[PDB]
């Protein structure tokens, strides 16, 4: 009726295990964790020591030399292979101009020629790398609309005088028509074209096939929603006037169904370095030989010494060539082993019985 | 606003259902102020962080014009105005995280949690009295581990109010012979034989009882015959009633008995089964014992009549009445009775109390000089063997005296508007004539399991103070009966009375000053006024120099008048265990309590049982009540209550220490677990001219420190068992940790602040350097390459690191803590993998499929947990090897099997 209930929990006597720090217990756990962790570190290092990588920077292949085949400066191309150390094979670059574009500041085609000494394991990725691109500015990164997710077309008030997220900096123009890809994040998109195939100078009868289908997963496929653009209130971004001198008509609307790379740029990079996938090949085993690429030069980058290049790789269980994980694994293994040996020595050197009643802070007297 | 109030109401409702303006009742503790200082330190760290962010956010005037302007073209202008605007609102919207949100409520959450766990202690549950420890104030409980001083009222705490009749002084003759435990203790400490002599004394007392009952049966027949209820054993007085020691002895002895039977405030009620049987219950145990023994010896006071007393002597009935009564007062320390008997009509004013209050006022001109000395010696030995002194003084009023008394009463009855002062003064000034006629002797029994408990507290390194008002000799004898007052120590008595008045009789101030200077110069070295007090307050107390100090009422009364006197008294009271004070009112001892609290502040316990103890508890660091006498009302004006004193041994020593250690360890852990969350953001915001990059999710503002990893810190705060209760009870030396405050300091604050900074360094720079080279680690597809996903990495690392760290410091790996640790990690994983599959994650949207499936996630959390746990675990090992603290030593030795023969929850009272 009133007597308190008796139990282990109400007295805090639940069963427990109290380990203490004694060499009989300390040593085995260290030895086992150390051996297994160093073993897996060696395994991942061995895995990482196999994949290849090539990268070529071409941000300044428009005034470095003339319209002939000149060598790219060494500060732009870096090659890593698992069977060659001094594999220099300096790639060549050429530029071809075209006066069909009024924007003479940055126009033309840059062609590059590189080579590979070995075949490939049927897995090729080609990415475009950007260096020193400030995408972490709040006004820049907090400038995009929510309706573009579903293709909806709301009013200018809902996109200009909205909450902290809106297309505030570039909401309205002189005409007043809103922008479907509003916001500086979309307006500051990389503006380059990449070939859908790779020429093979060795045997031109079979070039190397590429595609831009499958950069990202079906997330965008699970993001796509039916749209209702009014085809009259949508205006090109002010930085897209060269792209759309006539503006959007009832045919040139930017679709999302197939070529999602137009909007794969939605989320910016994690930090200053910028790299996104542009070409994938899973079917064709790439053999050795010399190869050549061609890239447009529409996107201006020299206005602030920004850098831009390409990067071809293979990937692995842990990505591309980056020995940082192996470095940390080895550092941790060495530190843990060193601590284990240090305390083993201190047990040997300071050999004493574990439970010493005289050592208590009240046994002086 | 509303959420805080409603959550407070709901948690109060939970407290109420589990138990069966503002919050703080009176005042907080030192921990509250230290917490305020620590929060101010956190605030100033946030402020300097904001300053070092804002200087860079604005020093870019001479920096290169990067692409921050090539894309925007929205040059607002106004560098002195608009840029400062941006800085101020960025600061006020992005630097609101380091301030503790839930700490201000979590502290009392933890306090009430551990308090209700205290309340549900079935081992703290009384069996006979049936009164468990019921907390009143849920706020102040952390001080119970740092207690270093106990203030005790021996009227009800040290000894129960169960009276026993031993002797009685009538006309200078002591009647009554028995053998109590106090007598045995005195004999054994005197070095004389106690086993054979004790048995001989016991059989002699048995023979005395036999001859007493035989003579009682032979001479007459009494109305209180009883085979087991009889407690009268004194044979000298049973025969000295009629004519044994002369007719004058008879006259004086029955006169004394009648005077005593006319002096009491006791309620007498009949027994329900038998009306004749006595069921005497009242508020004064001593008077109840006196009337009970009067009934046993022949003066049977049966019946409940307030307008007169009806007493029978072997059947002969007689009725009377007491005219005026003045009950015991906290200042009077006596009871007054005015009776008037018609014929030679005569009035009698009788004052009942202790020796100090009765000998203070008497007829100096008219003294017997024979009964006074006899009574003085009688009471001296009575206190020597520990008999509570109860003396009565008589004052006769003749016909002229009765008439002038009536005139004074009728002329002084017209006083209104606080007449009590005038009445007290007039009675004191006109009541200068008193004559003593003797007194009785009563003794008190102790509690259950006092000596072992107080001895183990003393061995715990804590000092206790005990208070009374009767006298010193009974007090020291009660201390000697238990083991709080051992031998091998002399008395630092500073009494301004006694034989010292014969040779150096003067006014008390200078004599007590001379003696305390002697003590402060050539007995102990603290001669000074400032340096010694500061040294004492810096040393924070330690039991050393096992002596005993005694003070008298006059010296304590005059001590409140002198600053030098109070500081020198505080210096000299640094004895080891023994401190005793007598002849003092509750106000005076409350004043000395607050004196010792102010200077060299130390948490003080205020255990008490009575009416004078309320002043102790109302002015104390913490108090505990006792359900004893009518002063049980003190428990409402208290902090904790318990049926008997013997339970508090488990409270302060065991549970209070756990409270102190758990709080003092978990508060720094909570401060550690918060700084990394803001510091990672600070490092991520170094770029973009400190524009204010917001790395984490908009939903991470709360769930990081409110849902996911807030469980194990409070769990360790409340559900920790530092060591088994039994081994702690057998070995209480670990309690020195609360004595020396070896777990609460600013050095620990800074050490964990630096630890948090270093942990944040690892947590931020592991995934960042995992992406420095090519950040193409996807194993399929593109990869993450976004601030939110690297945020997922870093928050996962931080939360698992903090949870494993508090798991590591957790002293009791049980079936309870690890389960909720695993549950916290599981719910973190589940929320991060489920909420990402929703429209509310419009941008992020892909944590589960794009992060967890990646082997890089596990490969990086492995190195994160190693580089978190291993360095500080090795620091823990090296501290436990080169500086092995006592706690882990006793833990491992009892785990090894040394202390396993004893069961769990064993008691010494079994
Ligand atoms: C490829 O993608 C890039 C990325 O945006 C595009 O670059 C952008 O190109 C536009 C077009 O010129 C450019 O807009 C402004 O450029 C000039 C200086 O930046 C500015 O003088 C120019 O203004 C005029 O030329 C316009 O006729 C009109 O604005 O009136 C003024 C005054 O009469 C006149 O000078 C124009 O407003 C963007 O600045 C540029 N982006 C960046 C970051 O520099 C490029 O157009 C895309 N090309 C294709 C083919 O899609
Ligand atoms: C592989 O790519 C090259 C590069 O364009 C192709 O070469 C072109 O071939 C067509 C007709 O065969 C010519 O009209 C072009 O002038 C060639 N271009 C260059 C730059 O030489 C080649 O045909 C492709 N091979 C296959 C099998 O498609
Ligand atoms: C690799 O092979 C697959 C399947 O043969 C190709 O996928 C097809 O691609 C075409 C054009 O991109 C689409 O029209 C088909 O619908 C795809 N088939 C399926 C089942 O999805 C893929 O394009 C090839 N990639 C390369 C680089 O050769
Ligand atoms: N009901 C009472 N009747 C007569 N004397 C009392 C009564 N209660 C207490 N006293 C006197 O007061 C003394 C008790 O001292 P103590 O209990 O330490 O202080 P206080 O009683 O003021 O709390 C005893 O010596 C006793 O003579
Ligand atoms: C629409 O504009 C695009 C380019 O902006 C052009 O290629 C296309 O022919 C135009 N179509 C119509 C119907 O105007
Ligand atoms: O029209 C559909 C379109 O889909 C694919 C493209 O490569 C085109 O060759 C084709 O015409
Ligand atoms: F019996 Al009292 F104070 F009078 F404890
Ligand atoms: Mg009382
Ligand atoms: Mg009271």
């Amino acid at each position: 009726n009133r007597r308190p209930k008796e139990d282990a929990f109400t007295q805090q006597r639940l069963a427990a295990i109290n380990p203490v720090l004694t060499p009989r217990t300390v040593l085995p756990l260290y030895l086992l964790i150390a051996v297994v962790f160093v073993i897996v570190g060696g395994c991942i290092l061995a895995q990482n020591s196999k994949v290849d990588e090539v990268t070529i920077y071409y941000q300044d292949c428009m005034t470095n030399a003339t319209s002939s085949w000149s060598d790219i400066p060494s500060e732009h191309w870096q090659f890593v292979f698992h069977k060659y150390k001094t594999y220099n094979t300096a790639p060549q670059w050429r530029f071809v101009d075209d006066e069909s574009d009024d924007f003479t500041k940055q126009r033309g085609t840059c062609q590059i020629r590189f080579t590979t000494p070995s075949d490939m394991k049927n897995n090729v990725y080609l990415n475009y790398v950007l260096e020193k691109f400030a995408a972490n500015h709040r006004r820049y990164v907090l400038s995009f609309s929510e309706d573009q997710i579903r293709g909806e077309d709301a009013s200018y008030e809902t996109v200009h005088d909205a909450t902290g997220i809106n297309c505030k900096p570039l909401s309205k123009n002189a005409d007043g028509k809103i922008y479907y890809p509003c916001g500086l994040i979309a307006n500051s998109m990389f503006n380059d074209t990449f070939p859908l195939q790779l020429t093979n100078v060795g045997d031109t009868s079979n070039n190397y096939s590429l595609t831009n289908k499958g950069i990202n997963w079906e997330s965008d496929k699970k993001r796509y929603k039916k749209t209702k653009y009014n085809y009259t209130q949508i205006a090109p971004p002010p930085y897209w006037e060269k792209m759309y001198p006539d503006g959007y008509n009832e045919t040139n609307i930017p679709d999302i169904q197939d070529w999602e790379e137009f909007q794969n740029w939605m989320r910016p990079g994690a930090f200053d370095k910028i790299t996104k996938l542009i070409r994938i090949n899973k079917n064709d085993t790439l053999p050795a030989g010399e190869y050549q690429l061609d890239i447009g030069l529409h996107w201006p980058v020299l206005e602030f010494n920004g850098k831009k290049g390409i990067y071809l790789t293979h990937g692995s269980h842990l990505g591309g060539r980056n020995p940082f994980l192996g470095i940390v694994y080895l550092i941790g293994g060495c530190i843990c082993a060193a601590m284990a040996l240090i305390l083993l020595t201190f047990w040997l050197f300071g050999g004493r019985k574990i439970a010493d009643a005289s050592s208590l802070s009240w046994n002086m007297k | 606003s509303v959420p805080l109030i409603v959550i407070v109401i709901i948690t109060a409702i939970k407290d109420g259902i589990e138990d069966s303006a503002g919050v703080t009742p009176t005042k907080k503790s030192r921990i509250s102020r230290e917490l305020n200082f620590s929060v101010i330190l956190n605030f100033v760290l946030l402020f300097i962080l904001c300053f070092t962010a804002g200087i860079v956010n604005g020093v870019y005037y001479k920096q290169k014009p990067r692409s921050r302007d090539y894309f925007e073209f929205g040059t607002i202008g106004g560098s002195a105005s608009t840029n400062g605007f941006v800085s101020f609102w960025v600061a006020v919207i992005l630097y609101q995280s380091l301030v503790p949100i839930s700490l201000y409520i979590s502290v009392e959450i933890i306090k009430t949690a551990q308090a209700i766990f205290i309340y549900t202690d079935v081992l703290l549950y009384n069996a006979k009295l049936d009164y468990p420890c019921t907390p009143k104030s849920w706020n102040i409980s952390d001080d119970l581990g740092q207690i270093e001083y106990i203030f005790s009222d021996k009227t009800g705490t040290l000894t129960q109010n169960v009276m026993e009749f031993k002797k009685c002084t009538i006309n200078g003759v002591s009647y009554g012979r028995a053998y109590t435990e106090a007598l045995a203790g005195l004999r054994k400490r005197q070095g004389v034989d106690v086993e054979s002599e004790g048995r001989r004394e016991k059989e002699e007392i048995a023979k005395d009882r036999e001859t007493m009952i035989d003579e009682l049966r032979s001479m007459s027949d009494n109305t209180q015959f009883c085979p087991e209820d009889l407690t009268f054993v004194s044979k000298e007085i049973v025969e000295d009633l009629k004519g044994s020691s002369g007719d004058h002895q008879q006259k004086c002895c029955e006169h004394f008995l009648l005077a005593l039977a006319l002096c009491h405030s006791v309620l007498v009620e009949p027994n329900k089964d038998d009306p004749k049987k006595l069921d005497i219950k009242a508020q004064s145990p001593d008077e109840s014992a006196l009337v009970s023994t009067a009934r046993q010896l022949g003066y049977s006071f049966v019946g409940s009549s307030k307008s007169g007393l009806i007493v029978e002597i072997q059947g002969v009935q007689k009725e009377f009445q007491v005219l005026n009564v003045l009950e015991f007062n906290s200042s009077r320390k006596r009871m007054s009775c005015i009776i008037k008997i018609p014929g030679e009509p005569k009035a009698l004013l009788i004052c009942k109390g202790a020796d100090s209050v009765i000998y203070s006022r008497l007829d100096r001109t008219q003294n017997d000089a024979t009964l006074l000395e006899k009574t003085a010696l009688h009471l001296e030995e009575y206190a020597t063997e520990g008999l509570r002194t109860l003396c009565l003084a008589q004052r006769e009023l003749t016909w002229s005296e009765y008439e002038r008394w009536v005139k004074t009463y009728d002329v002084a009855a017209a006083s209104v508007t606080n007449r009590e002062e005038e009445l007290d003064k007039v009675t004191d000034v006109i009541e200068r004539e008193l004559i003593l006629l003797g007194g009785t002797a009563i003794e008190d029994r102790l509690q259950d399991g006092v000596p072992d408990s107080i001895a183990l507290l003393a061995e715990a390194g804590i000092k206790l103070w005990v208070l009374t008002g009767d006298k010193v000799e009974t007090a020291i004898n009660i201390g000697f009966s238990c083991n709080v007052l051992n031998n091998d120590m002399e008395l630092l008595v500073v009494k301004a009375s006694g034989e010292d008045v014969e040779e150096f009789g003067s006014d008390p101030i200078q004599v007590v000053n001379n003696l305390v200077t002697k003590y402060l110069r050539e007995k102990f070295g603290m001669s000074g006024s400032e340096e010694e007090l500061k040294e004492a307050k810096r040393e924070h107390g330690l039991p050393q120099g096992n002596f005993a100090v005694i003070i008298d009422g006059d010296a304590l009364k005059v001590a409140l008048n002198g600053e030098e006197m109070r500081r020198k008294f505080l210096l000299l009271c640094k004895n080891c265990k023994a401190v005793l004070c007598c002849r003092v009112s509750p106000a005076q001892k409350a004043a000395v309590v607050k004196l010792v609290k102010k200077t060299l502040d130390v948490m003080t316990l205020a255990i008490g049982d009575g009416s004078n103890d309320v002043a102790m508890i109302q002015s104390a660091d913490v108090g505990v009540g006792i359900a004893g006498e009518e002063g049980r009302q003190a428990v409402m004006c208290s902090d904790y209550a318990i049926g008997q004193f013997r339970y508090v041994t488990r409270l302060v020593l065991v549970h209070g220490k756990w409270c102190y250690k758990r709080l003092a360890e978990m508060i720094p852990q909570f401060f550690y677990k918060n700084v990394i969350f803001t510091l990672s953001l600070f490092w991520y915001g170094i770029y973009n001219n400190f524009d204010g990059s917001y790395l984490f999710e908009y939903t991470y503002l709360t769930f990081y420190n409110l849902a996911f990893t807030s469980v194990p810190v409070i769990l360790l705060a409340v559900l920790d068992q530092d060591v088994s209760d039994t081994v702690s009870m057998l070995v209480p030396q670990l309690y020195r940790v609360g004595i020396l405050r070896k777990e609460w300091n600013q050095t620990k604050f800074l050490w964990y602040m630096l630890d948090g900074v270093y942990q944040s360094v690892i947590c931020f720079f592991f995934p960042y350097l995992a992406y420095h080279k090519n950040m193409v680690v996807t194993e399929n597809g593109l990869g993450l390459d976004h601030r939110y996903f690297v945020g997922v990495f870093v928050t996962a690392i931080a939360v698992t690191s903090c949870n494993f760290y508090v798991f590591m410091e957790q002293y009791r790996w049980d079936w309870f803590c690890g389960l909720f640790i695993c549950l916290s990690l599981a719910v973190f994983y589940g929320w991060t993998g489920i909420w990402t599959s929703s429209s509310s994650s419009n941008e992020f949207y892909k944590g589960a499929a794009r992060v967890f499936a990646q082997p890089a996630y596990w490969a990086v959390l492995f190195v994160g947990v190693l580089f978190c746990l291993l360095p500080r675990f090795t620091i823990d090992c090296i501290r436990k090897i080169f500086y092995p603290k006592d706690i882990e030593i006793v833990r491992e030795m009892w785990l090894r099997g040394d202390f396993d023969l004893y069961p769990q929850g064993y008691d010494p009272t079994d």
